[PDB]
């Protein structure tokens, strides 16, 4: 009744990073293991990792800043 | 403690005990020890290294099958 | 629609479809393995002449 | 080995299979020329210490007309040398059996990196070429002796 | 192109219903859906005797058609079986066609559209229009004439319980008494997944006729709420999908069907 | 009743174009398959 | 309720960064492995992964809006 | 006990991204991966990665649908 | 309370777009990857694709008509 | 508080379709791979897909029998 | 209240579906691939497949009899 | 409410489900793999296998007991 | 509101049930998989193993204890 | 409510022991499989092996050290 | 409705373990899997290793300080 504010944000966090931890980890076991196929083809490769971290990451960061305006505001 | 048969068609290149091979197989480098798996490899054209004791000994190949056991 | 008649009359309207797919599919049987028959035997008359 | 040549073609003619011929040599090309069906493939002037890329060629060539279904069997005839006296044609049916089983169990879980079928489909033509050159060598061992 | 979606036309709400009875003024009442149905058998008989009217060789035209799809469904049925190829051809292709056409009448203008009853009108400011209907008078609900024959349970019903029933005769046709042998053998743990397998037999016509049911209705009212959402041009993709949707699914009901005659005899 | 006019109309205008998109790879299909059709009876015909 | 509005949003972005997160980095580990095993062939790739990348951050785009939409109201 | 249609309405959309965006990484990862190795069987397999796209997105729209009815009665 | 039927709605509808997604996903990608592999078999593979296709979104069909149900009965 | 049988129904046929669903995509992936692999075997494996996919069937059908038994 | 008991047997058959679901979707994958990899000990790994089933259905089973205890008394 | 108890016997049941029968799923698959890659150590790796199979058989009947004290109370 | 107690410890030993047991199934996989692929060392494999099971047990171990005080006193 | 307490403590340690469990499995079956094939990185994977495990365990325990400061206060 | 925020927190602090903890498991599986074949590139790949779990502790303590934030 009073509380729902804290809980809002609670489950904003906890969903925002049970997702993206997943999907970083699945894109850094890949990078990894084409890494250690093709270590010729690693700067492109790192580029991309990293534009995919660049993108899950944000999302988290969407969740906590929807959070952050879930707790004050 | 792998004794190292590298063969070709026309002559035997390399018959030693090697501790540190690596293998440009198709789908990926792959560094043996001598303890490694049974393995069937085909290899591509590329560039083994043969790393007894630290040799760290560049050799080209230009295709080949490998057999570990 | 939950009722024991409404569904004994769409099982015998259903049965009867089927009587009637089945008969057509009989046909379409028999037309293909006269078909079939035809080609075989023609090719064997081929052959033979050919010989 | 003409003889020894002439013999099978005519036995696989009596069970009415066609024959295509390839020939290593000269002396066989020509002799092949003249008494009848000219050869498909034709590797001369091979030296006394011939390279595999030598007889790639003619090997590649039997391969792709066996699994494109041109040919059904292959054979091989070769000088076997027995001794520095004698030395005697011998036929290898190589590529319709192509399965040198071992009678024991000497294979222990080999893990096949890009497959069976794609190591099978690489193996298979590289020791139908060995084979091929191991009895081109033999061949030059007994023409010398 | 981006400036076309006018809303001024626009359903005032989401009519979802279950089936609903005609009015039936003789004896033995219909539905709704026994119209559709039988519009939809008489349209196929014709063209069945249309193709059969003209047949010879190089064949062209709706005969063409006919026997390119009959040549697709007994390949298709082939490759899984060719014990029965022929002999369950019967049965599948028909429902398979029945299907076909049921969902592709779920399409055609007017169905929910014709009620036989037994700009400004439209709220400003609102996603939804909220024009009134002809039938609205009276407190009627405008009685859809013209429905998908897949929409309603009956003849989805009827259709699994006739394969069902068909596959079990042709099992029973020649394979001993093998289904006391499989199905609760007593044979250490066989028996507990010889019962599964009876439920889930008993079971699968069920499961046929719910889904071809949930899907005829659901489709028809993703279409009906695509059309309450934007007046035109906003479902294109969403009606294509549904047209190759009812192929796929009449299609799928006829593989299941072979599928499981398959089963049942192996 | 123009809400059920223009359901109608746009349902038959997306099933139209979607009909004509999927009937041109399907009509070159029962092209060839008719082409493929004849030339088997043809060929019978031509063995007899 | 006072409430169940903040919570909305919540669980609103929370869902959008757990789906297309995940998808996003699914993507990008098939893509870097796929340029780990095939070089040359990066262009194509890297233009699927952007269309698959697009295609999956549409629902995470649905799910900001919605959340924006029920926080202004 | 009045705001618990608009939390619906995130469900609606929320739990609608989690299933196919995954599904559709899975799909560009597969996809991906089977140009990977056969570059020129790109056109008969696009097609399908569109409709399996196509298919999960449908799903989306579903769960699209059902948030507008949810969000405005 | 009073709203539980949208809850309802939007809860079962959300579940019905998380499972089937991620096996048509899933589904897709086994196909594409082995028609990749195996350019000379799809011709039965692509149905099998389509019949599994069929049962996932039978399923989330199940979960959208029985929320339909729920929201208009 | 309202009818807590509509998010009974709800939750039931949910998770029927979130678990058989992922189950029968697992199934039509592996047996589509092994087809792929081994065309020879196929009809065996596909046999022995199609009852996996039952089970899977059953199961989600089990949650919307008890569905029903919520629903009336 | 009221729904608590179909609550209650409504969400054990969901989850002894979506276990036990998943889990003879794995089995099921698993043993076809294997079959098709080795086809001469079919019969063994078939009834280690069946076994495995034999098991996850029975979890399956058990928690549908859980739910027909609380349906029944 | 006066039903908290079936409603903790039925989630305690249905997650008991959720966990083993993934464990046995993957265990069955594993172990049916692996027999099929190699028979000759298949009686070996099968005891693991029930061994496997017995610890998260032992987790479900820990729930299953749980479920059990709240069966009778 | 007095029977929440027990609805804590269904929850506390199921999802406490549910990690550990699918990482035991992934585990008994994973050994069999190695057993398959290299007998030689699998008897150091199997002692990970248990090292393995032994850190999700203890997983369970607390899921079950940490029950117990929720249960008790 | 009087009763969140206890079945918070418990939604501290369930749902803080599902991810750890499935990343312990994961991790110890990688380990496995690496070992599998060149053992004498025994000792060096392991190691990161270890490494991998603590940081699963700090998940795992700041869930039960949360449930403490949810059980007693 | 007291304990609410203990609720909060304990969702929070299972959401974080849930996912960064997959996250986790599969990084390190994938990169001991990657050293076990390519022995070689070990060194190149125990930085993006550590680069990935450094993220997936990052979500989780985001999870972790949230809930602290709430607790106090």
């Amino acid at each position: 009744m009073e509380g729902l504010n804290l809980v809002a944000t609670a489950l904003a966090v906890g969903l925002g990073a049970i997702g993206p931890g997943v999907g970083i980890g699945i894109i850094v076991s890949g990078a990894v293991q084409a890494i250690g196929r093709n270590p010729e083809i690693e700067n492109r490769v790192v580029t991309y990792m990293f534009i995919g971290i660049a993108f899950t990451e944000a999302l988290a960061i969407f969740g906590l800043v929807i959070a952050f305006l879930i707790g004050f505001g | 403690p792998i004794h190292l048969e590298i063969v070709t068609a026309e002559r035997v290149i390399l018959s030693d005990d090697v501790d540190m091979i690596s293998a440009p197989t198709k789908d990926g480098r792959v560094g043996i020890l001598p303890r490694h798996a049974p393995l069937m490899t085909i290899l591509e054209p590329g560039e083994l290294d043969i790393i007894k004791n630290g040799e760290r000994t560049p050799f080209a190949v230009s295709g080949g099958f490998m057999e570990v056991l | 629609g939950i009722n024991p008649t409404l569904f004994i009359a769409q099982l015998i309207n259903f049965l009867l479809l089927i009587f009637i797919l089945r008969a057509l599919l009989y046909r379409p049987v028999m037309n293909l393995l006269n078909e079939r028959t035809r080609r075989i035997e023609e090719s064997v008359r081929d052959a033979e002449k050919v010989r | 080995v003409l003889r020894r040549a002439g013999r099978f073609i005519t036995e696989q003619r009596a069970m009415g299979r066609t024959v295509d011929v390839y020939t290593f040599g000269r002396k066989g090309r020509d002799f092949f020329l003249r008494t009848g069906f000219a050869p498909a493939g034709e590797a001369t002037r091979l030296g006394d210490a011939p390279k595999l890329e030598a007889i790639l060629g003619v090997a590649i060539s039997a391969i792709n007309g066996f699994q494109s279904g041109k040919y059904d069997e292959l054979y091989i005839i070769y000088s076997e040398f027995i001794n520095t006296l004698v030395q005697r044609p011998a036929i290898k049916q190589l590529l319709p059996v192509e399965s040198p089983d071992i009678s024991t169990t000497t294979n222990v879980d080999y893990t096949y990196e890009p497959g069976e079928e794609e190591v099978l489909n690489s193996i298979l033509p590289r020791y139908v070429e060995t084979q091929i050159y191991q009895a081109v060598l033999e061949s030059i061992a007994s023409e010398h002796s | 192109i981006a400036s076309r979606f006018f809303l001024y036309t626009g359903p005032p709400h989401v009519e979802v219903a279950a089936e609903v009875i005609f009015d039936g003024i003789p004896g033995f009442p219909i539905t709704n859906s026994f119209v559709v149905a039988i519009i939809i058998d008489i349209f196929v008989i014709a063209l069945a005797v249309a193709a059969t009217r003209n047949l010879q060789m190089v064949p062209r035209g709706l005969q063409n058609v006919m026997e390119f799809i009959l040549e697709s469904l007994y390949n298709l049925f082939r490759n899984i079986n060719a014990k029965y190829v022929a002999t369950a051809f019967p049965l599948v292709a028909t429902i398979f066609l029945f299907v076909l056409f049921g969902n592709w009448f779920g399409l055609l203008p007017g169905v929910g559209s014709i009620g036989v009853c037994h700009p400004l009108s439209s709220v400003a400011a609102a996603e939804g229009e909220e024009i009134h209907d002809t039938c609205a008078a009276q407190g009627k609900k405008l009685v859809p004439l013209f429905r998908a024959p897949a929409a309603d349970l009956n003849f989805t019903f009827a259709i699994a319980v006739i394969s069902f029933v068909f596959i079990e005769y042709w099992g029973f046709r020649a394979l001993g008494p093998g289904y006391l042998k499989k199905f609760f053998n007593t044979n250490g743990i066989m028996s507990f997944v010889g019962i599964i397998e009876f439920i889930s037999e008993l079971v699968k016509p069920f499961a046929l006729a719910f889904r071809l049911f949930g899907n005829i209705f659901a489709g028809e009212v993703l279409l009906v709420v695509m059309a309450f959402l934007v007046p035109l041009l906003l479902p294109l993709p969403f009606y294509g999908f549904e047209v190759f949707v009812g192929f796929i699914q009449a299609l799928i009901f006829a593989l299941l069907t072979y599928a499981f005659l398959n089963i049942a005899v192996t």
